[PDB]
């Protein structure tokens, strides 16, 4: 009866989102060729959430595929688990945008926006009531953060009831590549304040420090630390996608989690992880699961927790499990761990339970959570920002093709406040 | 004759509708299609050729909770449009489930609620379960009661709560939607039985000895409540209680209508039958200041009035040797204006047996539904949450995003204070 | 004569009936040919039916039970969805009550032997052997069929795979459940299983 | 699951 | 005697008395040539070797309705001249079906009326059915109104008609055609019935649960309506009543004889078998506004009269308790002129179930047939139609350039006028 | 059809059941199918139950008993760590009083017959050997499983190895012991089994 | 479609 919509943009977003709808094919026993393969009811009953029939039995996925280059999206296409998004919803565009925020925002995106628009309610608005969008991108590049936020802002007046959680995929800038990472990510930074009502805050460097102190890998590759991404992606809308016995929505996340509009930036992770020579070491209890969901290297962006106080926290578990211990150990971390708790909210927990667990594990867990910490990323970047800025840095490909001077001194405004903001409530 | 019609609202609902229906469906005989291979009438009806449909409603503005009754065994139970369902969640919003998204549904639920009234010779109450702690709960739960009262005005509507618990909450806007729905459970609602989650699970730890006991088992316990509340309306007994005397002979001034459960036969296998569980034993582990299925301590309130429901092979003489020696102990204190505060009823049917559940066969029970002022603290608790939270204006910009006006806030914590303040001054 | 008349079953029954008919006139008042109510058939041989132990049950033992035949493909995308409904549905009124209700027999239009063995090891209720040549006849006398090189006989197709039609005792067509049809109820007319009135007697 | 009938009580 | 002759003008009066005598067949034991394997009398004759033959006279304009009719599995049970076609279509005309084409088909369907009216021995009425908002229903369903009150005066000329939905139209010129044959359906027939598609689709989602059906489906019940309506003619009951006492006992001051149809249960089998049937529950179900075959809320309005026809093992006793517990409703309201408006009908035969259709066997059935004054507004909504199009011609150059003089629109006005007021003042 | 439709004990039981009874349909206003109830079988052939001394035992000499399978794997840390505690229930429980309480019989999960016995060895209670179909369809009937190779249908799994499980007489699911469950406690659900309510009669 | 006729009323 509810429908999450699939948008993926840019080379980071395509390629994060092949892995998530890798994952619920597997989730939903869906064979790389749309058809059902296993028996069981609770596998089909709530695959409309993310499938459609095709008069043929063939579950099709809702993706709206959208890079602004026949680039990746023909290696997404011509790889496993490629054939099941429609040729229809693969809007190409042949000009690129070469890392540039104006250019998938203001003069090339422009062009085919009129078009992924026209997909996006061709797909959407065909029901009855869609439940909301999922929108995966980097705040990166050219195409994920300048016509990712364009469609952003377009549907937001569209549909301005509908919930548009993004899992953005920002700038880590500790070790990172382009030079112009500073100007995509606070160009996009001061539009999803206004208009996106959940963004999880994902950085590189964080997966790759899951990849190795966590996973223990040999060579951490991007197939790797996207196929973390997509579990953070399942796991969240697990409760809208089957029974359980605390059911939640992406609503129920939404109303629990944010205290004032702007502070909706979350840190997001997964964890019933272990490396290879251990999952034969290591139990699956309530307590071991929570141990490894606030810890230090389970959140899945560069933003320790300890640096700062949770103003709200929740917790997504999974799988067939007592309900005295899912609340009884975010208790237990609410009163032994007070001081990375804020106060003027008491007892800042949610947890909700689905039933069917994850494929292989028997019990899982996604966090996400409002902690203020945050502001250590805006702030990040920023002095990233201001160091090129000072001095007119690589602007005349910004300013040449239609932006003012006032919309980069606008760009800084929205986020130094949202940190200013972050501030009253640490 | 003798019907009642039980009102489930929230998720909650459902799932605690799952183990009241089941046991009045064996306590009665019927298989799990509908036939019996007349007791029956207060919560089964006769369709023919041997059915008996169920006199419920499964209200929930989330599909998910009642499909999974839908597609169980017990879809050819339940009458198909006796379990109406909706397409969005309140999603913890007692704004959306009281103004924006329970008007829709609560034209279905109305008009369901009015043939399962139309089939009655004689209705005596609306056993209405929920739990205000989120949303349809909360919300849609509210506009029900205030339906309900204005349509069937001389009808009792008893109520059966859960109440938020002090440290466990499994929700963060949990205090902004229990303090704005009192106003519902305090002038539509007669009966206002106030259970909270804890104090089942300290019930399931140290009696039943279930150290990890999961909601399912917490629903045990609840329908056991039901059972010997009903259990007059439906086999014979020494002394009967129906719904009309159990708002008359309990119930105070008309706003202190708030009570607390407490069963206690609870036991299970490995001890059950190594004790006598008889009548002076059962009921002093009822009135036990640790059993209370409310985490309310009655050691520091007034008990105003008491039920106990004795449920067995009970003897009379028992009964009135039991209520002496629980009036001679000075740690159990009552009110000045209350001279007699007892209203035993015994039920002849044993307690019915829990296979591959959790109980054990015991031969007779025991149930209180006692109104106190130890009930004033279950409130002031959830005062410092409120108070904390609407210091900042948290949350609030989700309720007034539906039409929910930030006065109602205020006053509807002021109604609560109202509520606080009428509670010592009875016990003066 | 039910539910078409250009079916194997009917005119083979319509044989072996006024075979009869011409036996008893011969060793004789009596009209010829008898009338479609007047002809007896055993719907199933001896060998037919399967269960989940590959044991033969007979005909007979279907007594009492709303049977219905379930025309299904191994690789078919619809009837892969269907099925894990269909075991809940089985489940869900098999389980609920004193009395077994529902019984389907499994009629494969499955490309192969092993490949119909796949499929059937999925399935709990009753099954024909795909070589048997009761599949085929059944597919004609219902008229189900995913292409046409079954030689239709003027007529159309009754419905496309998959197909649950509850069926009766000498053969006709007791009533339709449209999954896949002109009034498409996917997953949902199963729930029209009038099992109170359609009895395998 | 469905119980057993209690005895019949003869009266005395 | 007692012979009903059934008139069928149009694509949906053929569809609709197909499944009419498809139920007739059904019931009555005449298999689709004609076999049985003096109850038939009323809509059958009886040629011989028992080959009954239905006394219909299937008139459309087109050949591609009725050559179905005659090629199917239904053409050796009709006779073959009764099945009476033109060549072409009226093309949604009333002055093609009226003014030209029609003149070289009425002396045929005549004729054959005659031949059908000289095997009978006392006519009860012509029973119709017809399309109003079409070519063939319209024009040429009003042609034969004018001639069969010339020639066959006195004779109870019922109606059902097809009036077109506030909503689903199919087609932009019905707002011409529903008015201009407004004429013969106020001054021709006696118990015109007004059914539409869009109450028919409403029933079928939410008692039926088909998402999807079809004209099938919808024909179906109104088969059944049919059936109801005419079933102490056929059968035995306890209280008999004839098209004479619906004309008597139904039918306020002359002009005013617009009816709306009502049936139940029109419940699915999978429910079936989960509720009651008693009487008071299925007046109650008939009585509902959502089972209102106009889209004609009643709840605004007042009612002159109502005809129940309770059929299956109906007890008078309780039917007079029923039709007491609908008269102390509120909701609904009768004319001050009115102390007794509720002419009721008991047939002894419990209804049949055609094999594949979307009923299911029921015991008892009720069709309630009412006069209201709520049915001014189906001709308010095509008030609101007519003098938006042709306020400004449209539409007009293919009705005057085939016969029509421009005027009839305006005389088509202030007869419906007249029609409005004329129901303004009966509740007063 | 307790506690599973789809199991091959259940299928056997109710042919045999409905065999027999249009047996005596046909011999004498009689119900078919026969409900459960009234239908019988017998859980264990003369040739299974197999005690300490390896002589055979029939199913009526655990009359007036608790009665339990242990569904166990030798190799698995699980049953190393149950068989200890399991051994000493029984051992006192049975020990203390004058009449013998419970009796367990043992389903063996293992890879062979050396395993098997190797495992069986250090085990007092009653077994079925592990070549007999008893115990696979006794793990179809009670749906234990340690990983699906064998097709459930689109049904539950009740426990993973080990497991004690007590049985009725018409295999019907008297309690379950949760080592393995939903409850999850090792080596002191045990603790749980009431030895009164569940007689093999 | 010819519809199977339904089994007739006996009298009561
Ligand atoms: N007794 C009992 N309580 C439950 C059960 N499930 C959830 N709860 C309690 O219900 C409270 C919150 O209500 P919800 O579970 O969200 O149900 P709801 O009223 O429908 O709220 P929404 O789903 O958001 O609309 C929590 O504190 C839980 O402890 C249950 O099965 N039994
Ligand atoms: N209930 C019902 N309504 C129908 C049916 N067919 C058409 N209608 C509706 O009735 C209106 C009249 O359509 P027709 O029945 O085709 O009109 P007609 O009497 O055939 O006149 P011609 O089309 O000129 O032959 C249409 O606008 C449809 O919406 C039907 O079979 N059953
Ligand atoms: N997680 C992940 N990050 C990527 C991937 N590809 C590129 N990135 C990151 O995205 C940034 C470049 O932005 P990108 O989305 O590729 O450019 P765009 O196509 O113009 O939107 C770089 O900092 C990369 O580290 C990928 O497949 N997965
Ligand atoms: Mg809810
Ligand atoms: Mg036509």
């Amino acid at each position: 009866m509810r429908e999450i919509v699939h948008v993926q943009g840019g080379q980071c977003g395509n390629q994060i989102g092949a892995k998530f709808w890798e994952v619920i094919s597997d989730e939903h026993g869906i064979d790389p060729t749309g058809t059902y393969c296993g028996d069981s009811d609770l596998q089909l009953e709530r695959i409309n959430v993310f499938y459609n029939e095709a008069t043929g039995g063939r579950f099709v996925p809702r993706a709206i595929l959208m890079d602004l280059e026949p680039g990746t999206m023909d290696s997404v296409r011509a790889g496993p688990f490629g054939q099941l998004f429609r040729p229809d919803n693969f809007v190409f565009g042949q000009t690129g945008a070469g890392n540039n925020w104006a250019k998938g925002h203001y003069t090339e995106g422009a062009e085919l926006i009129d078009s992924v628009l026209d997909v996006v309610r061709k797909e959407a608005e065909g029901c009855d009531c869609l439940q909301g969008f999922q929108i995966t991108h980097s705040l990166g590049g050219g195409t994920g953060s300048g016509m990712g936020t364009l469609l952003i802002s377009k549907v937001r007046e569209e549909y301005p009831d509908r919930i548009m959680e993004t899992f953005s995929v920002f700038p880590s800038p500790k070790v990172s590549d382009t030079v112009v990472e500073p100007y995509n990510a606070t160009l996009s930074v001061h539009q999803l304040v206004e208009n996106a009502d959940e963004v999880q805050v994902i950085d590189n460097e964080a997966l790759y420090d899951i990849c190795f102190r966590t996973l223990k890998l040999t060579t951490p590759t991007y197939g790797d630390l996207n196929h973390l991404v997509s579990a953070a992606m399942s796991g969240v809308t697990c409760c809208l996608r089957f029974p359980g016995q605390l059911n939640s929505d992406l609503r129920k996340l939404a109303v629990n989690l944010i205290p004032f509009p702007r502070l909706h930036f979350f840190l997001i992770g997964f964890a019933p992880l272990t490396s290879r020579g251990s999952q034969q070491y290591r139990a699956l209890s309530v307590p071991e699961l929570t141990q490894q969901m606030f810890d230090a290297k389970n959140m899945m962006c560069a933003s320790d927790p300890r640096h700062g106080r949770y103003l709200t926290a929740s917790a997504m578990f999974r799988g067939r499990m007592s309900t005295k211990e899912v609340d009884e150990q975010m208790l237990n971390v609410q009163n032994k761990n007070s001081s990375y708790f804020v106060e003027w909210i008491p007892n800042n927990m949610k947890s909700s339970v689905c039933d069917i667990p994850p494929k292989g594990l028997k019990m899982s867990v996604t966090f996400v959570g409002n902690s203020t910490a945050i502001q250590e990323m805006f702030k990040r970047v920023s002095d990233q920002f201001t160091a090129m800025f000072r001095r007119k840095a690589f602007l005349h490909w910004y300013t040449g093709e239609g932006m003012d001077e006032m919309e980069f001194t606008e760009a800084e405004s929205n986020m130094n406040d949202l940190v200013s903001e972050y501030q009253q409530y640490q | 004759m003798r019907e009642v019609i039980s009102i489930h609202v929230g998720q909650a609902g459902i799932q605690i509708g799952n183990a009241c229906w089941e046991l009045f469906c064996l306590e009665h005989g019927i298989q799990p299609d509908g036939q019996m291979p007349d007791a029956f009438n207060t919560f089964f009806s006769e369709t023919g050729a041997g059915k008996h449909v169920p006199r419920c409603v499964f209200l929930d503005l989330e599909p998910t909770v009642v499909d999974e009754v839908r597609t169980g065994t017990y879809r050819h139970l339940f009458h198909p449009e006796q379990l109406i369902s909706g397409k969005e969640d309140a999603a913890n919003n007692f704004a959306r489930g009281h103004y924006t998204i329970g008007k829709e549904i609560v034209d279905l639920s109305l008009d369901r609620i009015r043939k399962l009234a139309d089939n009655c010779t004689g209705l005596q109450g609306f056993l209405m379960f929920n739990a205000v702690g989120g949303g349809t709960g909360s919300g849609l739960g509210c506009l029900l009661l205030e339906r309900l009262s204005v349509d069937y005005g001389k009808k009792s509507k008893l109520n059966f709560c859960s109440w938020p618990s002090p440290q466990v909450s499994t929700a963060v806007v949990e205090p902004y939607n229990s303090v704005l729905s009192t106003h519902s459970l305090l002038e539509h609602t007669d009966v206002a039985v106030m259970l909270d989650n804890e104090a089942i699970y300290d019930i399931c730890r140290r009696n039943l000895d279930i150290e990890r006991p999961t909601y399912t088992n917490l629903n045990r316990l609840i329908a056991q409540v039901i059972s010997s509340l009903t259990a007059s309306l439906r086999f014979d007994g020494a002394l009967n209680v129906d719904v009309t005397e159990f708002q008359t002979n309990l119930v105070p001034y008309p706003r202190i209508h708030f009570m607390l459960s407490s069963y206690a036969p609870i036991i299970s296998a490995e001890k059950a039958y190594h004790e006598q569980l008889s009548v002076a034993e059962i009921t002093n582990s009822a009135f036990e200041p640790a059993s209370m299925m409310a985490k309310c301590d009655p050691r520091h309130g007034k008990y105003m009035a008491c039920c106990l429901m004795y449920r067995g092979d009970v003897v009379p003489k028992d009964v009135n040797a039991a209520v002496a020696t629980i009036k001679t102990k000075r740690t159990i204190q009552f009110v000045d204006w209350c001279p007699t505060g007892f209203k035993c009823g015994i039920n002849y049917q044993p307690p019915t047996v829990v296979p591959g559940g959790d109980l054990a066969k015991v031969m007779r029970a025991v149930c209180m539904i006692s109104n106190s002022t130890a009930i004033a603290e279950v409130f002031s608790r959830m005062d410092h949450k409120f108070d904390l939270m609407y210091a900042k204006r948290a949350f609030v910009h989700w309720y007034v995003g539906e039409g929910m006006e930030e006065g109602e806030f205020s006053e509807a914590r002021e109604d609560l204070a109202a509520l606080e303040k009428d509670y010592e001054e009875v016990g003066i | 004569s039910q539910p078409v008349f250009a079916s194997p079953l009917n005119v083979e029954k319509r044989r072996l009936n006024e075979e009869r008919a011409l036996m008893q006139a011969q060793k004789a008042n009596i009209q010829l040919p008898p009338n479609y109510g007047d002809m007896d058939l055993i719907l199933f041989p001896e060998g037919s039916l399967k269960n989940s132990n590959n044991t033969v049950i007979p005909q007979s033992h279907l007594k009492g039970k709303s049977v219905a035949l379930y025309f299904a493909d191994g690789a078919d995308p619809k009837c892969a969805s269907l099925l894990p409904f269909l075991l809940n549905y089985y489940r869900t009124m098999n389980e609920g009550g004193a009395n077994q209700k529902i019984e389907i027999i499994f009629v494969s239009l499955d490309r192969d032997r092993e490949a119909f063995e796949s499929h059937r090891a999925h399935m709990p209720w009753l099954s024909i052997d795909l070589e048997n040549p009761l599949t085929e006849i059944l597919k004609r006398h219902f008229r189900v069929m995913k292409e046409y090189e079954v030689p239709t006989y003027g007529y159309g197709s009754r419905t496309g795979v998959p197909s649950v039609i509850v069926i009766g005792s000498d053969g006709r067509e007791a009533q339709f459940l449209p999954i896949c049809s002109g009034l498409e109820e996917g997953d949902r007319a199963l729930l029209r299983w009038d099992w109170r009135n359609t009895k395998f007697a | 699951v469905a119980k057993p009938l209690p005895p019949p009580v003869q009266t005395v």
